[PDB]
């Protein structure tokens, strides 16, 4: 199916340039996709809507009377 | 010293931890020699019958025949009614039957009482 | 495997078996090559300390503590060669092994293909048919009375002789029949 | 119904006037033709029945059993051709005569509008099977087996006869139609309890019930291949047919009286399935598996609901076919190895691959793989039992698990692994054996396409 | 697989290679028939180490009963060839 | 979380049980008591057949989101504004639920303070 | 299609939305279904036209069998076997017709559940009540007769239920 | 019961995985942990999210086994990681495919596993569940990262530890094409499918910042 | 078609301990009076293309450079296209 | 009728053709695995259509 | 050519048979093929009737 | 039979038996496909204790987490039309008690 590559016996195996170029291309493609999506849609990771502080809400908007009315 | 290994029925003692192999005496060596001699005699008989160019069938094994016969047909002539045998037979052959009878009878009595009382809710129960 | 077993293992056989087993489990623990080399040299130095011992009782007291220590620290998942009795491809190719006698049951149209192979096959069969009748006598005369004591077989001692019980050793299927 | 009975009778003169080398061919051809003729009784009615005459009637419970009975004879002839080759012509003709007589008795038994006529033919079947077992069996235990197979049966069958005649003295008839239409409730009395027991135990011993099942492993292990085939396929189903027929007059006493038999069956199916796990004999293992399946059928008949009866019919047909196939496969192994021990001949998938495929299919159908009719019957019985009591699901599930376990154990022990080295007489499988296995298995997978044909009169 | 069909010559060169990388043997005194105990002055532990080196270099392991009686490079080559079904 | 720590390691009655909330009348705090507004009707919200657990006060924004997803099919990045609108309305819903939790907790606090003040007055 | 009755198997009017494309980008579904029509629907229709005209060259009919009414088991003497046989056969035919009625209502229920989508709990209450009523009636008629059921057993069950109902009504009137 | 069974399953199988030496065993235990996580999602009443996880896991775990089989074949049917060393350079397409698969499995933003696992963890955090089940799920996420880095470290980073006769070869169009199709899947399928299916549940729009970052910090 | 090309073995004199962790192992062993005999049998694992190693983070960042360059080019192109 | 219904059943049906041809001549040659792979790929590309209709 | 004949023998013929069987035999019976009753949104028009679904209640829109 | 020497040349290599040797009564129970008795690195009692300890602690802690659940600082989810009374079970001929939701 492929090309002929002979055994090497205690040395680094013979490497075709095609496999190197494809592996590098796919790794770079994944990293580019991650960067592109982070740039375009970062609120899926960091969040978009603020989380409110329950203690910051005053008794006026929360319906609390000064402990004597009711 | 190191933590000890404790053998069990389903995790036996390793060969290299047996005190027996390290207790070597002339009687032990003689017993090993006779065991090897018996095994070698059996192996010689088997290989002689196995390499024969004229043999054209199963090499009959008396050990296998003895195994199957002992497992199947030698049981009852060697049976003896014994307190252990009688109690185990009665338990293992009667107790499960009465246990299951009690369970199913109780279940069906509860179901029958509920259906008489009408509080069973058998709606959509068409197939039985 | 090929060599016949003895009645018992000697002391030095037990020591060498423990040495091999301990080094194998040590390299299972020490994954990297240099670490294994260092600790294997340490293990060898530990073995050869009692190398010249003459007290056999004390030597047998040794190797017992050694095997207990081995069992305590034995790496419950040692490395196994794939085709070894515990490996991942131990009996993988046994389903491809077919006996040589099966060829006797081939249809003549099947034997019509491969004619040279089958001709060599009857050559082998004639060789076996003569050699066997000679081998039975050779084994009968060479065996001590009372039966064999060790399951070792003699070689061929005459000129036209063949080793006794040679057929099923010579005609093994193959390691990788397909 | 005589259009089937008369050709079966004509099988005998045709057998005895055949040439010395033409008995098997002629018998097989005409048995297959009789099966084709009998196949037209499957056209049943949603109304009462096919009442041909005062003596014989057909039902959608009777018709599948009749078709199976007719179909079994050619297969038995094919299976018996091999081990009877060195036999004299007269004795081969006598063997074929025994087979034909057994078919005739079974065919008349399954129609049999009368209960006394049914009893007479139901017991007439006992003679040819006994002769076949005690005459053409190989081992020395065959005689003993025959004795067991005889007396067990009669131990249950003599009380039934008494009860039968007693019933006719009170009712005035034993015709199934009048018995069904004029049925009256059976009071909860000691006399009625013993009448119930007399009516039931004859069919209970033949299923066999778990307590009374000892004759079956003996008879199957000792009998020749055709004897085993007919015992496992048809003769075990006589008890189920009889119970389904006779339980119509036993109500409402069945509700109380069924408890001991229900417990015996539900526990003994587990017991025999576990026994199959430790068995060194193929024939004995297949016999114990048959005992388990018939225990499930007994539970179905005792529960006595529409789904129970449908499942019982389906399971009886499916088990007949599957067990006959399993016995035939084991016999093909035995005719080569002459041992009948499971552990001896191993790794046969490497030496006989197509027969390994047959083994796989037979094990899958014994295992009740859907949508086989084995599982259709199993599931219908299980659902009926669940409605009877929700706790039965535990025992049913355990039985299913153990059944899968021993079926695949039997497959793996014989077909997988390494071949035994010293066995060198294993020849390629014959066209006769492959055709025998195919003629067992294709009808099952065809029946799964039209299940209503084997679901009985309550469909 | 795509495993080359190794030959007797290849087995012999690889065995001698592994032995020449063992610094306890000087390579110019090594030979195919040279005994381990007497021609090379090696201990039994050294022989166990050599057997393990062969096992690690050929990818299969030799049982102790067979391994303990392999005292020449030629014997090791013969054993490996018989195990691997090597023709020439 | 902190509220779990307060409830399981402090006084249980200090903070609400989420299963029994609310335990006080709605208009207990202030008398204006405006009611919530629902935009989607019964029939249109049934015709959209959203889901029973999606049928809340945010329904109309979900209707518009589904309307876009159906209309601009191949461009599955076309309507992003209505996705944001539905998310914002759901965010407001969750903020309202948080306010309800905080209000009920503070009412419980004030009720316990009134109870202890009454106890102190009784003991005095 | 005319092959079945629209009343026994009712369907809603089946309102379908109209395509309202918000973009000019070409969708694949319309083009792909157009090529599906061209490649599959047209030859299949041609083959059907040929088969239907061959059928129309040879037109023949079959009929639905009509069974008259026979006296039922309530009008049969205690041992008179001829009328008992007729009544039993009539009862069995009626039993199967009842089974088919239950099947029809169950089919209605299943179709409603699939059709109504996420709104099936509210929009299939009518079919659920129909099946509840029919299931109650069928269970009252046939639930516990068991294997070896008969018209006599069904009549006995009905009589037992009628005694219970009459006793309850007399108790309620006199309470 | 479903939630608790899923939590104990995912924890126990990840715990078994982090210490195995057979590569196929490690990947099988990873599969079992992922199935336990699916059961947890079912137990918190989120079936559509569980289906989405099934669909994403298909892609990246199938590619993981394909890479493992490539390694096994190149090393003469050897499955132990103690006997495979530096394959980062010796066979680089398998290396990059396994790295992408591990990053998708552990959960890296905008890959196929992100669009499912991130939502799984957020939903489990934002729900009325067992505290023990939540804790076990978080620890299982830790252990997932742990066994992923175990595979990478022991199979690609060190010096070679395989026999001298080097038969390493990747150059077959079948292997490369089959792996790269599932690689493209593991990169883009999550985004495409998540943006094409209609919304089946209410979103968790608002969270505490730390509790939004729980999955990433645990990983 | 199979690999029949008569492969020859390299020179055994080539394998040396210097410059490798095996040298550190030998030095540490010498401090105890010991010596490693099988060192040169293990040297080929540190000699040729196996000499250079990469870290875990370096492995994870296998193609970050080219992807980052493409990302910057793409974002610049989008910035110069939208602003028009 | 509607195309959506036909496509779903065709995928599953054409998945079974190589099983029917398992007794044919192609099963005795070395082209059978490629035949099975091609069948599965065609089934996938055919099943992509109902997915688009649902989307 | 090989792919062309493969598509005809393995896709076109099965889809022809299945479409014919579904269109002329399965749908001859009632309830055999049951659809979903597609969603209706406000502002839509129905092909069968032609009427227009009324819109929403013009809720306050901001952000 | 798993404890028998795998490197010995048995007459039945897969079962690890020789031709003439006596057969264990329970051979078919020990066939390398079934229960084996081979020694383990850890003792049987120790393994039983650890496995049991782990399972029991897990069950106890799941019960505890049931007693002490986790949730968020929110009230119940609110649904407009009488908590979707008509869409959840229905019964329109009853007119249940209205439930009014609070604007905060
Ligand atoms: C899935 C759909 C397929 C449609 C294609 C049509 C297939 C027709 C088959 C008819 C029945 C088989 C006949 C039994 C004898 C076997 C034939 C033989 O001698 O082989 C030699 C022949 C020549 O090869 P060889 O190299 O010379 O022989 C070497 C050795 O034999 C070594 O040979 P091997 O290694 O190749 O193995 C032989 C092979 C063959 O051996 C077998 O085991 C085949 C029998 C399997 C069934 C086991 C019993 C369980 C009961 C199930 C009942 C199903 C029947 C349905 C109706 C059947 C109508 C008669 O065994 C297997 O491959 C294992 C298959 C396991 C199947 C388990 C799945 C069961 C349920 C599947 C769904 C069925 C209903 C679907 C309903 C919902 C969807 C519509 O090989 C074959 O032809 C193999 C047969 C194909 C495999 C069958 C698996 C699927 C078929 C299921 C039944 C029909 C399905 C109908 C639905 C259609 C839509
Ligand atoms: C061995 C392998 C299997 C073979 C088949 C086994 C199945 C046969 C089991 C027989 C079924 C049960 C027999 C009678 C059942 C009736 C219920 C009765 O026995 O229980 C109580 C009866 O009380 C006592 O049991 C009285 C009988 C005691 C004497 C019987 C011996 C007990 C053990 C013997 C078992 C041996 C069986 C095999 C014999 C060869 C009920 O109380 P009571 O309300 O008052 O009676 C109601 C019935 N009436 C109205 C007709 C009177
Ligand atoms: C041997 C003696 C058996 C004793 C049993 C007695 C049963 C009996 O007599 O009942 C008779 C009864 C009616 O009662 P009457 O006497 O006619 O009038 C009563 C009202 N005035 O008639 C019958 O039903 C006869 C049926 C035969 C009785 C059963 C005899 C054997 C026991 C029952 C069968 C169970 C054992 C089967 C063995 C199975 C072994 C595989
Ligand atoms: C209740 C079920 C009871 C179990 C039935 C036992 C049946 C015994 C006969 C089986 C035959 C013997 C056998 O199969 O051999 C054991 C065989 C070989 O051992 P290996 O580990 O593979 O070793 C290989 C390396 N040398 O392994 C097995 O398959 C044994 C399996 C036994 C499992 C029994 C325990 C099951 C307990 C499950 C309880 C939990 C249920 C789940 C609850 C879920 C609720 C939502
Ligand atoms: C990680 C797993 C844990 C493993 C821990 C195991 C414990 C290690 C320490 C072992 C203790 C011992 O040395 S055990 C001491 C046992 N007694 C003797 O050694 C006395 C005489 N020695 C011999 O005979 C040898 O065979 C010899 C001469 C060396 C070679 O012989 P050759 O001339 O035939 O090569």
């Amino acid at each position: 199916g492929g090309v002929h590559i002979e055994p090497r016996y205690r040395q680094f195996p013979q490497l075709t340039r095609s496999q190197l170029i494809q592996a590098e291309f796919f790794s770079a493609t994944m990293w580019f996709w991650i960067l592109w999506r982070f740039w375009h849609d970062s609120d899926a990771v960091l969040g978009h809507f603020p989380y409110p502080d329950p203690s910051q809400w005053t008794d006026e908007e929360l319906g609390i009377l000064p402990d004597d009315e009711d | 010293s190191f933590p000890k290994y404790k053998p069990s029925r389903l995790a036996t003692l390793p060969a290299t931890l047996d005190p027996a192999e390290y207790d070597i005496s002339p009687e032990t060596r003689k017993a090993q020699a006779e065991r090897l001699a018996i095994r070698s005699r059996l192996k010689r008989e088997y290989l002689l019958q196995y390499n024969d160019p004229n043999r054209l069938g199963v090499i009959e094994d008396p050990a296998l025949i003895r195994w199957t016969y002992a497992r199947s047909a030698n049981i009852y002539p060697n049976f003896r009614p014994t307190p252990k045998t009688s109690l185990l037979g009665a338990l293992f052959g009667i107790g499960p039957l009465f246990f299951w009878y009690y369970v199913f009878k109780t279940d069906r009595d509860k179901k029958e009482k509920l259906i008489q009382e009408g509080k069973l809710d058998q709606t959509f129960n068409i197939s039985y | 495997a090929f060599s016949a077993p003895a009645a018992y293992l000697t002391h030095q056989q037990k020591v060498l078996r423990l040495y091999k087993r301990a080094l194998r489990h040590l390299e299972s623990w020490c994954v990297h090559r240099d670490k294994y080399r260092y600790f294997a040299c340490l293990m060898r130095a530990r073995f050869d300390e009692h190398k010249n011992e003459k007290d056999m009782v004390k030597a047998t007291q040794l190797l017992r503590q050694a095997e207990e220590e081995f069992w305590y620290g034995q790496h419950p998942q040692p490395y196994i060669f794939p085709e070894s009795p515990g490996g991942t491809s131990y009996e993988r190719y046994e389903c491809y092994k077919v006996p040589e006698w099966c060829l006797d049951d081939w249809h003549p149209s099947e034997k019509a293909m491969y004619p040279d192979y089958f001709a060599k096959r009857e050559q082998w069969k004639r060789l076996r048919r003569e050699s066997w009748e000679r081998e039975v006598k050779q084994l009968q005369e060479e065996t001590p009375p009372g039966g064999p004591r060790t399951e070792a077989l003699p070689p061929a001692r005459k000129e036209g002789d063949l080793p006794p019980l040679w057929w099923h050793i010579v005609t093994r299927p193959r390691e990788r029949p397909m | 119904m005589l259009k089937i009975i008369i050709p079966t009778t004509m099988l005998l003169p045709m057998t005895w006037m055949s040439k010395h080398n033409m008995i098997w061919i002629n018998a097989t051809v005409h048995s297959l033709l009789i099966s084709l003729i009998s196949l037209s009784l499957l056209n049943q009615l949603g109304e009462n029945s096919l009442n041909f005459s005062l003596t014989f009637f057909s039902d959608s419970l009777s018709a599948p059993l009749l078709v199976l009975t007719t179909w079994l004879l050619p297969l038995m002839l094919m299976a018996s051709q091999s081990h009877l080759s060195k036999e004299t012509t007269t004795r081969k003709k006598l063997y074929i005569t025994m087979l034909i007589l057994l078919q005739l008795f079974l065919i008349m038994t399954f129609t049999a509008t009368e209960l006394i006529l049914f009893y007479i033919l139901f017991e007439a079947t006992l003679v040819p099977t006994l002769i076949i077992i005690t005459r053409w069996g190989n081992q020395t235990e065959r005689l003993n087996a025959g004795l067991y197979f005889l007396f067990y049966t009669l131990a249950g069958s003599l009380p039934l006869l008494v009860a039968l005649v007693y019933i006719q003295n009170t009712t005035g008839s034993l015709n199934f139609l009048i018995i069904h239409y004029w049925s009256h409730p059976l009071s909860n009395s000691w006399s009625n309890i013993f009448m119930w027991l007399a009516c039931i135990m004859a069919f209970m011993v033949k299923m066999p019930l778990y307590g009374l099942h000892l004759w079956l492993p003996k008879a199957h292990v000792e009998a020749p291949i055709a004897g085993s085939m007919v015992l496992a396929a048809v003769l075990l189903k006589l008890g189920g047919y009889g119970m389904m027929r006779i339980t119509t007059i036993l109500n409402p006493l069945t509700n109380y009286m069924a408890y001991p038999f229900l417990m015996l069956s539900m526990w003994g199916m587990i017991m025999t399935s576990s026994i199959c796990l430790r068995q060194t004999d193929l024939k004995s293992l297949i016999a114990y598996s048959s005992v388990s399946h018939m225990a499930l059928v007994i539970v179905a008949i005792m529960i006595q609901t529409p789904w129970s009866f449908m499942g019982a019919t389906a399971l009886m047909i499916a088990h007949g076919l599957t067990s006959s196939m399993l016995f035939c496969l084991a016999n093909t192994n035995y005719e080569r190895v002459h041992s009948r021990t499971m552990i001896l001949a191993r790794g046969l998938q490497t030496l006989l691959p197509l027969m390994a495929t047959w083994w796989l299919v037979a094990s899958l159908t014994n295992l009740a793989l859907p949508p086989s009719i084995n599982l259709i019957g199993e599931l219908f019985i299980i659902t009926a039992s669940f409605s009877w009591s929700n706790i039965t699901i535990i025992l049913m599930g355990m039985n299913m698990m153990i059944t899968a376990l021993y079926s695949l154990y039997m497959l793996i022990t014989t077909q997988r692994g390494k071949y035994t080295h010293h066995i060198n007489n294993i020849k390629p499988s014959f066209t006769r054996e492959n055709a025998l296995m195919a003629l067992h298995i294709l009808p099952l997978l065809l029946l799964t396409l039209n299940p209503k044909m084997i679901l009985g009169p309550l469909y | 697989s795509d495993a080359p069909p190794l030959t007797l010559e290849a087995i012999k060169d690889r065995v001698l290679y592994v032995l020449k990388l063992y610094d306890k043997i000087d390579p110019e005194k090594l030979s195919v028939n040279s005994h381990f105990m007497k021609d090379l002055g090696l201990d039994s532990l050294d022989q166990v180490e050599i057997i393990m080196a062969m096992e690690d270099e050929f990818g299969f392991e030799i049982p102790d009963i067979d391994a303990e009686k392999l005292m020449c490079p030629q014997e090791i080559v013969d054993y490996i060839a018989d195990k691997k079904d090597v023709y020439e | 979380g902190a509220h779990l720590a307060r409830r399981y390691l402090g006084d249980a009655s200090k903070e609400p049980d989420p299963l029994r909330m609310p335990t006080f009348p709605p208009d207990y705090g202030f008398p204006e008591r405006k009611e919530r507004e629902m935009v989607a009707t019964q029939q249109e919200m049934n015709d959209a057949q959203l889901m029973l657990q999606q049928r809340d006060y945010c329904a109309h924004y979900l209707i518009q989101l589904l309307k876009c997803k159906r209309d601009s099919f191949p461009n599955f990045l076309a309507c992003k504004h209505e996705q944001h609108d539905w998310d914002y309305c759901e965010h407001l819903d969750y903020v309202k639920r948080m306010k309800e939790f905080e209000r009920e907790r503070r009412l419980l606090q004030r009720k316990k303070r009134r109870e202890q003040r009454e106890a102190e007055m009784a003991r005095g | 299609p005319d092959s079945w009755d629209k009343d026994v198997y009712p369907e809603p009017p089946r309102r379908t939305p109209a395509p309202a494309p918000q973009t000019s980008l070409p969708n694949p579904v319309t083009y792909l279904t157009k090529i599906f029509d061209l490649l599959v629907d047209r030859p299949v229709t041609l083959a059907r036209e040929f088969i239907e005209q061959q059928h129309a060259k040879n037109r023949y009919y079959y009929y639905h069998r009509e069974f008259r009414r026979v006296p039922d088991i309530t009008e049969c003497e205690e041992k008179d076997i001829l009328c008992m046989f007729e009544a039993e056969m009539q009862w069995r035919r009626d039993y199967k017709v009842d089974q088919e009625i239950v099947n029809i209502i169950q089919e209605r229920l299943k179709a409603c559940q699939q059709r109504e989508g996420e709104s099936y709990r509210q929009n299939c209450a009518k079919e659920l009540e129909q099946f509840t009523q029919v299931s109650k009636a069928f269970q009252d008629r046939y639930s516990d007769l068991g294997a070896h059921y008969s018209a006599r057993k069904c009549l006995a069950k009905q009589k037992q239920r009628m005694l219970a109902e009459r006793k309850a009504a007399k108790e309620a009137a006199a309470a | 019961m479903t939630l608790c069974l899923g939590a104990i399953t995912t924890l126990f199988t990840a715990l078994c995985a982090i210490t195995q030496n057979d590569i196929k065993k490690i990947v099988a235990f990873s599969t079992s942990s992922q199935l336990g996580l699916m059961m947890v999602t079912i137990g918190i009443n989120q079936p559509h999210l569980a289906f989405l996880h099934i669909c994403m896991h298909a892609f990246f775990k199938a590619m993981l086994f394909m890479c493992s089989g490539s390694i096994i074949h190149s090393l003469n049917d050897e499955q132990d990681i103690r006997k495979m060393g530096g394959l980062y350079k010796a066979m680089p397409f398998t290396t990059t495919a396994l790295i992408i698969g591990s990053l998708a499995l552990t959960g890296m933003p905008y890959l196929t596993g992100f669009y499912s696992k991130d939502l799984i963890i957020e939903a489990v955090n934002m729900s009325y569940t067992n505290a023990w089940a939540l804790l076990m799920t978080l620890i299982a996420t830790s252990l997932t990262a742990a066994y992923s880095t175990r595979i990478i470290f022991f199979a690609f980073l060190g010096k070679p530890r395989f026999p001298p006769l080097v038969l390493i070869n990747e150059n077959n169009p079948l292997l490369i094409n089959s792996i790269k199709r599932l690689l493209i899947g593991s990169i883009f399928a999550g985004f495409i499918i998540s943006n094409n299916i209609p919304p089946m549940t209410v979103p968790n729009t608002t969270m505490p910042l730390y509790m939004k970052m729980t999955a990433l910090i645990v990983t | 078609e199979h690999g029949h090309s008569k492969m020859e073995l390299p020179d055994y004199k080539q394998w040396k301990i210097e410059g490798t962790p095996l040298e550190t192992v030998q030095e540490k062993l010498a401090a105890r009076g010991l010596r490693d005999p099988w060192g040169r049998n293990e040297a080929w694992r540190y000699s040729g293309g196996f000499a250079n190693n990469v870290s875990f983070v370096g492995a994870l960042l296998k193609g970050f450079k080219w992807g980052f360059a493409a990302f910057v080019v793409a974002v610049g192109a989008e910035y110069y296209l939208e602003s028009q | 009728m509607n195309p959506f219904a036909s496509l779903t059943l065709t995928t599953l049906t054409i998945l079974t053709i190589p099983i029917m041809m398992s007794n044919s001549n192609i099963y005795k040659t070395n082209l059978y695995p490629n035949y099975v792979k091609t069948t599965v790929s065609y089934a996938f590309t055919l099943s992509l259509v109902p997915l688009l209709m649902f989307m | 050519y090989r792919h062309s004949i493969f598509a005809v023998t393995h896709v076109l013929i099965p889809v022809w048979i299945i479409h014919y069987y579904l269109k002329y035999h399965v749908t001859a019976k009632p309830y055999t093929v049951v659809e979903r009753k597609p969603r209706i949104f406000p502002g839509d028009t129905i092909l069968e009737t032609g009427e227009v679904i009324p819109l929403m209640k013009e809720f306050p829109d901001q952000h | 039979q798993q404890e028998r020497d795998p490197w010995y040349d048995w007459d039945h290599p897969d079962l690890r038996l020789n031709w003439g040797e006596p057969i264990h009564w329970d051979l078919d129970m020990y066939i390398r496909n079934r229960v084996d008795t081979s020694p383990t690195p850890v003792s049987w009692n120790t393994m039983c204790k650890h496995l049991f300890g782990f399972v029991a602690f897990m069950l106890f802690m799941f019960w505890v987490g049931e007693i002490y659940p986790s949730y968020q600082p929110v009230g119940p989810k609110q649904y407009p039309y009488n908590d979707l009374y008509l869409e959840r079970g229905g019964d329109p001929t009853k007119e249940p008690e209205p439930v009014v939701h609070y604007e905060i």
